[PDB]
RNA sequence: UGACGGAGCCAGCGAGUCUAACCUUGGCCGAGAGGUCUUGGUAAUCUUGUGAAACUCCGUCGUGCUGGGGAUAUUCAACGAGGAAUUCCUAGUAAGCGCAAGUCAUCAGCUUGCGUUGAUUACGUCCCUGCCCUUUGUACACAC
RNA sequence: CAUUGGUGAGCAGCGAAGGAUUUGGUGGAUUACUAGCUAAUAGCAAUCUAUUUCAAAGAAUUCAAACUUGGGGGAAUGCCUUGUUGA
RNA sequence: GUCGACGUACUUCAUAGGAUCAUUUCUAUAGGAAUCGUCACUCUUUGACUCUUCAAAAGAGCCACUGAAUCCAACUUGGUUGAU
């Protein structure tokens, strides 16, 4: 890992780095929910689930 | 620049906003009567403004400051800056056309001569000639140079537009009635015109002078011809040399 | 959804974050006011650069520095950096480019260190 | 390698010891050293030029060495490369000092002073940044990249306002008096400036032929059909004879040789601008071939501080009454070039030295390069020679003391002296010496 | 340079991980080149394979200092830092003096604030080639490590009877001419591998009658240094002591420059195995 | 080995040369097609001056340049992936 | 440039199921090994991450050195920035400051890292002390 | 406590018989404007035909023509060139 | 410390029976199986076509006229005797 870390070349361009994104310190976020749901959920559906 | 944009309101205020994002960038307040002309440098450095209080104001620019001021003998109705010689010129109220340079604040020129009120003027693209038109029906040409007027032509309808184009190709005025733009192109760009005045040293007249054949018999003087002609002769054997091909032509 | 801008100074190991976006008018290093960066030597060091261009720029935004590492001095080195360059930069891309080179001037008459700072050394002799 | 302009010889030639191939090069003004640097090597390599050897080898950037300028006066190095760094090195006399100084992109194009006191580096960003040399600080630069002419190729598939191919220079010039920056790049705009106030002075558009890519910004959406344009559609085959049916453009293929082995239309780029050293012009190297840009002064109408009472018809009278001072001050305040020179030759032998000598300073340099650009082709080789003589005695001290000013005016008149009447001299000189032999030496049998 | 430097120590490697890997074909192309020079019958294994003689007819036209040195040998001459650990003692600054003394074209830098990987970088793009990091035990000088910068490798060493020319007497100035060099039994290919990095460290092409010389000679993997001028005499030669003498001892040499410690060992001292004490070089 | 000059000389070497191929092997881009596509959008320069056309050869020492256009929105949005994005340099 | 006493604050290194005292006083259980509890003394760069110190601010003092047996409920060792000489040193450098590690050699009577703060003076010269090079210009013009 | 995150509920402000976003089609520019057709010194344009035919001119031993082939090796039968036998 | 002889030890090398395919019929064998001018239906495989996802990037650009779709406001209708 530290080897591909001084390998990295930094014009490298994926196109999951639009969705994928990174916190203050850095590292990488990695939501905790789903991947195939949404964390925040609309207003009507809160109403139903209320 | 393209950057600014300056405003002359009729309470006498210039201000300058900026083209790209609209504001305001600056406000000078020195007329008290309307702005009825502003320029400005073709170097963004000294602008030139003229209200009809008869006042030239003339301001640096980068530095918010004032030049000067020039207090002329008429209101002023319109201003002209020709831009690569720093002249501009002013239609006065006298039916006078002041013209008068940026850097050093003089009245240069003072050309007479229209009987009723200037509707309109411009500078030649080279700024030798300025082209007025006036409600005398008249369009007159003047020899800023020499300070005359060189051409007069009596139009039945009143031109209230000049303008030159940017190269010396064309005059374009517009006139009361007709719905079009008038189209002159000067011959002065094919031939020269003679810089003598009309009313109602003909190389001086038409701006050469050929050179004399020789100052003074004391005085050396050379070939009226190419310079080449006394090396052509000196080392025109070892230049044909030069130029004959490589090898023999098949006759 | 809003015009920001987000530029880095930096210094011997201090680095400094700022978000510039339109708002009222407030600038907070590190969640504090601009007026309580301490060592209280060099709060004219953060002042320099709203005082070399007036604070009627920054009438009309709001600036925000999050500044990590470094020391005392160090961190504001880095915290001016990020403030004026990212003056420049809000005005570049949400103002006019004529007040864009203008700040650029004034910035670079002052030190141009303010927008870029020395960054690798030494000199093998 | 060096080449001798008398007798038409390479005499030298220098290679480095590393195979790499020269991007550009600097000599000094005392020509002891020539300095070269590549774009692959991240060097520069300074060659003696009296002896032939590989004198040093100055490491330091990390980026490939784009340009190199030798200060004219104080001779210091000035390298710039793609490292984003400006880089002066004191060669000379047990320094061996560095001095980086960083900018903000990758530098193409430094050019300097010609008193050495400051460099004009452009870069990448599109801007000309202008910096002293011995105090290594930034004095102001110009903003470059909105008043460049970039055209869409018809190749390419994305707008002229969006593109980056040529929204830089990548060749810039000072002018002679130091105030000026001629500039030209990839683009079809070469554009001059005034270094003081850092505006635009004018824009020429270098070409209009269709025929070259670059040129139109807009393209006419006619010529673009369901599957490409129509002109990339190459119609080749409906042609005469063979040579010209023939395709031998190997792909890949861009700045190569042999125009016809590169399938694009040729674009429209300037590789270098220079301002001549005598007389108020630049030339500019396109595709199209050397432009010649130059000023005259029989057209454009410029006063300088005339007044009411100053008018052609003023200055005969003064000279036809016979105020030679006046009516030479009243030419020069009208600046037209015809005033100039009836004023100038209808000035007697027996007083040009006092109106040579009571010549206000400001009227200096317009006489000088009048004087230059008339002696050049006018057959008045002594008058000429005689009011060179009597300016350069009267005010010799000003000229020296203001070397900038008069350094594209003294240029232009010792080319005239050594160029048309040195060559009149050297004929008589061969007539004198032929004569004395001819007849003070025996023929007999 | 940062990635061509890192693109051609890549390449460098490939070429180097393929001709370890396709040596066999050298080897086996040489029988057969010796099975054409004396006419003897080619191996089973060599005379199946049609591939090979069809590409030995191309290939019957092929055929010291080693891959990191090889390239600028002789050609360029070195430059050389010599810095110490880090706040060092006088002792040892002295010590540094000595060795950039010791080494023509070599300088001294100060060490202080210096990480190690900006000091690597300015040094191997300002082109020096080797850099001498001396460390210290309360003066006396413990360790050199000698980095060869182009990617090239480190030696590390450690130093034993370590007598100084600031220690001693007020003998003179130093020589400072480009010495004679004598390395004495370094007889395995570690021994050349330690004496080419060790040699190009001194100019290319002394003078035949340069009176100053300086010798490396292995006793059971303890390399004295001593340094000695001489002048020939009648009868001998009289050799005399200047500048410092020690013996390092290798215990570490490994393939990259000084910042990483993930570059490939070479060589380095197993101490604690079994038959640690009975061979030389080991 | 010489017999590369007659076994390892190939279309597909020459054709590993070009310049989506030099930008997919250098992660520059997912893949070849993507290549072809960002620098027929005009992407890609090499060294300073931008490549527009695929067959673009690139050798060993000139694949060093091989980059980004500054004011690249794939440029603007790697660093902004990473949240390296520096406004005073456009990018 | 101090001494007390509070307060604000700013790093970069470093993550192996691995990291870590000694000598006693006694009670109870046990066949014994021992277990568990209890207890005083000595030693200490603590222990894995949070945190540094120099620094900054706020109250208070007020600048003429050290000894044991004697004597009540004074006087007998060193030392207040270190002589002659001597060594090293040119920018993130000298120097101040702390914090970690402990990497097959070396080191813990310490060694190596890491950041924080950061200058003065040279940047000329061969005059002195030395060391080196050359003494046909060769290499192609021009010039010397 | 921050969101310089999504989805909403609302104010102030802006605010002339409404506002915003998206999209299909057509027309005009995207180079500097001398008119359509044909068998063209003129006809036609409502039509070329029942004059559209004759005459003249007009034919290189160039009776030579792949400047057009991915590399190595070969070419039975072809094909090319040269000679040859028989007519 | 060098190369020969002897001795020792080690490595490598066999290639036979049968079938099938390979000649624009026929691979040499009679022990084998195939010669038909289309009508429809179902199932399956593939490729375009349009739209789209991972997942963006770039828009042959301007202006006018005309049609459409959606979200607000406004009006109308149904609606707590019950809308969603």
């Amino acid at each position: 890992l530290r080897e591909k870390a001084k390998e990295r070349n930094p014009d490298e361009y994926y196109h999951a780095m639009h969705s994928r994104k990174t916190d203050a310190k850095g590292l990488l976020i990695s939501s905790r929910h789903g991947d195939e749901e949404d964390e925040s959920l609309s207003m009507d559906q809160v109403k139903l689930l209320k | 620049c393209g950057n600014f944009g300056f405003i002359g309101s009729s309470n006498g205020s210039i201000t300058i906003y900026n083209m790209q994002s609209g504001i305001l960038r600056k406000k000078y307040k020195l007329h008290k009567r309307a702005v009825t002309g502003i320029s400005l440098d073709g170097m963004n450095r000294k602008m030139v403004s003229c209200g009809l209080d008869g006042i030239v104001g003339f301001y640096d620019f980068n530095k918010s400051t004032l030049l000067g001021k020039l207090k002329l003998d008429a209101p002023i109705t319109a201003m002209v800056y020709h831009r690569s010689s720093d002249l501009f010129a002013l239609a006065l109220d006298d039916l006078s056309i002041v013209v008068i340079d940026a850097v050093t604040q003089r009245v240069v020129r003072q050309l007479w001569g229209h009987s009723n009120r200037i509707t309109a003027f411009d500078f030649s693209p080279e700024g030798r000639w300025i082209v007025s038109a006036s409600l005398d029906s008249t369009i007159r040409t003047w020899d800023l140079p020499t300070g005359g007027c060189i051409d007069g032509i009596i139009v039945d309808n009143v031109a209230t537009n000049v303008k030159f184009s940017p190269n010396g190709d064309l005059l374009a005025t517009t006139h009361v009635t007709g719905n079009g733009i008038c189209i002159w192109t000067n011959r002065a760009q094919f031939k020269t015109v003679s810089t003598r005045t009309i009313d109602e040293l003909n190389d001086i007249d038409f701006n050469t002078y050929t050179s004399l054949e020789q100052i003074d018999k004391e005085l050396l003087t050379l070939s009226i011809g190419p310079r080449s002609k006394m090396n052509t002769l000196l080392h025109l054997d070892v230049i044909r040399k030069r130029s004959k091909p490589k090898e023999a032509p098949k006759k | 959804a809003v015009p920001s801008v987000q530029t880095f100074g930096k210094k011997k190991s201090a680095t400094a974050v700022a978000h510039v976006k339109a708002g009222k008018g407030l600038i907070k290093v590190n969640g504090s006011p601009i007026t309580l960066v301490e060592p209280e030597i060099l709060r004219f060091k953060v002042y320099e650069p709203l005082l070399l261009v007036g604070l009627d720029k920054f009438s009309n935004i709001d600036i925000r520095v999050r500044v990590t590492g470094g020391g005392h001095v160090s961190q504001v080195y880095a915290i001016r950096q990020a403030i004026a360059k990212g003056l420049v930069a809000y005005h570049q891309k949400y103002v006019d480019e004529q007040s864009k080179n203008e700040l650029k001037k004034a910035f670079t008459s002052y030190d141009r260190t303010l927008l870029i700072a020395d960054s690798r050394r030494p000199e093998p002799k | 390698r060096a080449w001798d302009l008398i007798r038409y010889r390479n005499f030298r030639t220098f290679t480095g010891t590393e195979r790499i191939q020269f991007n550009c090069l600097a000599v000094d003004p005392s020509g002891e050293v020539v300095c070269a640097g590549s774009l692959d090597n991240f060097d520069i390599h300074v060659w003696s030029v009296q002896t032939g050897q590989l004198l040093d080898a100055l490491s330091g950037h990390e980026g490939p060495v784009s340009c190199l300028s030798f200060s004219q006066e104080n001779s210091v190095l000035a390298s710039a490369s793609w490292d984003k760094t400006i880089r002066i090195w004191s060669i000379f006399g047990r320094s061996q000092q560095v001095e980086p100084i960083e900018v903000y992109s990758d530098v193409l194009a430094l050019s300097m002073r010609p008193d050495g006191k400051e460099v004009a580096v452009s870069t990448l960003k599109g801007q000309i940044s202008i910096f002293n040399i011995e105090d290594a600080k930034q004095v102001g630069n110009i903003d470059c990249r909105k008043d460049i002419i970039s055209g869409r190729f018809n190749q390419d598939r994305f707008t002229a306002k969006n593109s980056e191919r040529s929204k830089f220079f990548t060749t810039i010039h000072y002018s002679f008096d130091g105030m000026a920056i001629v500039a030209g790049g990839n683009n079809n705009s070469i554009c001059l400036y005034d270094v003081p106030n850092e505006v635009l002075l004018k824009r020429f558009i270098v070409s209009r032929n269709m025929a070259l890519n670059g040129t139109l910004e807009f393209l006419n959406s006619k010529k673009m059909t369901e599957a490409g344009s129509l002109d990339l559609i190459d119609d080749a085959g409906e042609n005469s004879d063979l040579e010209d049916r023939i395709d031998n453009s190997l792909p890949g293929s861009q700045r190569g040789g042999d125009l016809s082995t590169r399938k694009m239309r040729p674009e429209v780029r300037v590789t270098s601008v220079q301002f001549s050293p005598t007389a108020n012009a630049f030339a500019a190297a396109s595709t199209e071939g050397l432009l010649i840009y130059s000023t005259n002064d029989t057209i454009l109408f410029d006063p300088f501080d005339l007044d009411v009472d100053v008018t052609p018809h003023s200055t005969v009278e003064a000279l036809r009454e016979k105020q030679f001072l006046n009516a030479l001050v009243m030419a020069f305040r009208l600046n037209e070039e015809y005033l100039i020179n009836k004023v100038y030759e209808a000035i007697p032998i027996k007083e040009i030295p006092l109106v040579a000598s009571n010549i206000p300073a400001i009227y200096l340099p317009r006489i000088l390069k009048f004087i230059g650009d008339f002696a050049i082709e006018s057959q008045h080789i002594e008058f000429n020679l005689i009011w060179i003589k009597a300016l350069l005695s009267a005010s010799g001290g000003y000229i020296n003391e203001h070397k900038y000013l008069f350094s594209t005016a003294m240029r232009s008149i010792q080319r005239f002296i050594v160029r048309v009447a040195k060559e009149v001299v050297n004929t008589t000189t061969d007539n004198k010496y032929t004569y004395r032999f001819l007849v003070s030496t025996d023929g007999s049998m | 340079m940062l990635r061509r430097q890192a693109r051609e120590r890549r390449e460098y490697l490939y070429r180097k991980a393929q001709e370890l890997q396709d040596s066999q074909l050298q080897q086996k192309r040489q029988i057969i080149k010796q099975a054409l020079a004396q006419g003897k019958p080619l191996p089973k294994e060599l005379a199946e394979d049609e591939s090979l003689q069809k590409d030995f007819r191309y290939d019957q036209s092929l055929k010291q200092v080693d891959d990191e040195y090889a390239a600028t040998s002789g050609i360029m001459d070195p430059r050389i830092i010599v810095t110490t650990s880090r706040d060092p003692s006088t002792r040892l600054s002295q010590f540094a003096k000595e060795i950039k003394l010791l080494f023509p074209n070599a300088v001294r830098l100060n060490r202080g604030n210096y990480v190690m990987p900006n000091l690597v970088d300015a040094c191997k793009k300002s082109g020096t080639t080797d850099l001498v990091v001396l460390h210290e035990h309360r003066g006396v000088p413990t360790s050199l490590t000698i980095s060869h910068f182009p990617h090239g490798p480190t030696a590390q060493f450690s130093l034993h009877n370590v007598v100084m020319r600031h220690d001693i007497i007020n003998a003179g100035n130093q020589s400072e001419v480009n010495p004679h060099l004598i390395f004495d039994n370094f007889t395995t290919a570690l021994g050349k591998r330690v004496v080419c990095i060790l040699k190009h460290l001194f100019n290319a092409g002394p003078k035949k009658d340069s009176e100053r010389v300086i010798t490396f000679a292995n006793r059971g993997d303890f390399i004295s240094v001593r340094q000695h001028v001489y002048v020939r005499t009648r009868e001998g030669v009289e050799i005399a002591e200047v500048g410092p003498r020690f013996e390092m001892r290798l215990f570490e040499l490994r393939l990259g420059t000084l910042e990483n410690k993930d570059a490939d060992v070479e060589w380095q001292l197993r101490r604690f195995i079994r038959t640690a004490n009975k061979k030389d070089y080991l | 080995k010489i017999s590369d000059l007659e076994n390892k000389v190939t279309v597909s070497a020459i054709c590993r040369r070009r310049l989506p191929v030099i930008m997919h092997r250098l992660k520059m881009a997912e893949t070849i097609q993507d290549a072809v596509k960002f620098i027929e959008q005009g992407h890609v320069r090499v060294g300073p001056n931008l490549i527009n056309d695929p067959a673009y050869l690139v050798t060993r020492n000139m694949e060093d340049y091989v980059t980004w256009v500054d004011n690249s929105k794939i440029k603007k949005t790697l660093l902004r992936y990473r949240n390296q994005i520096d406004d005073f340099d456009f990018s």
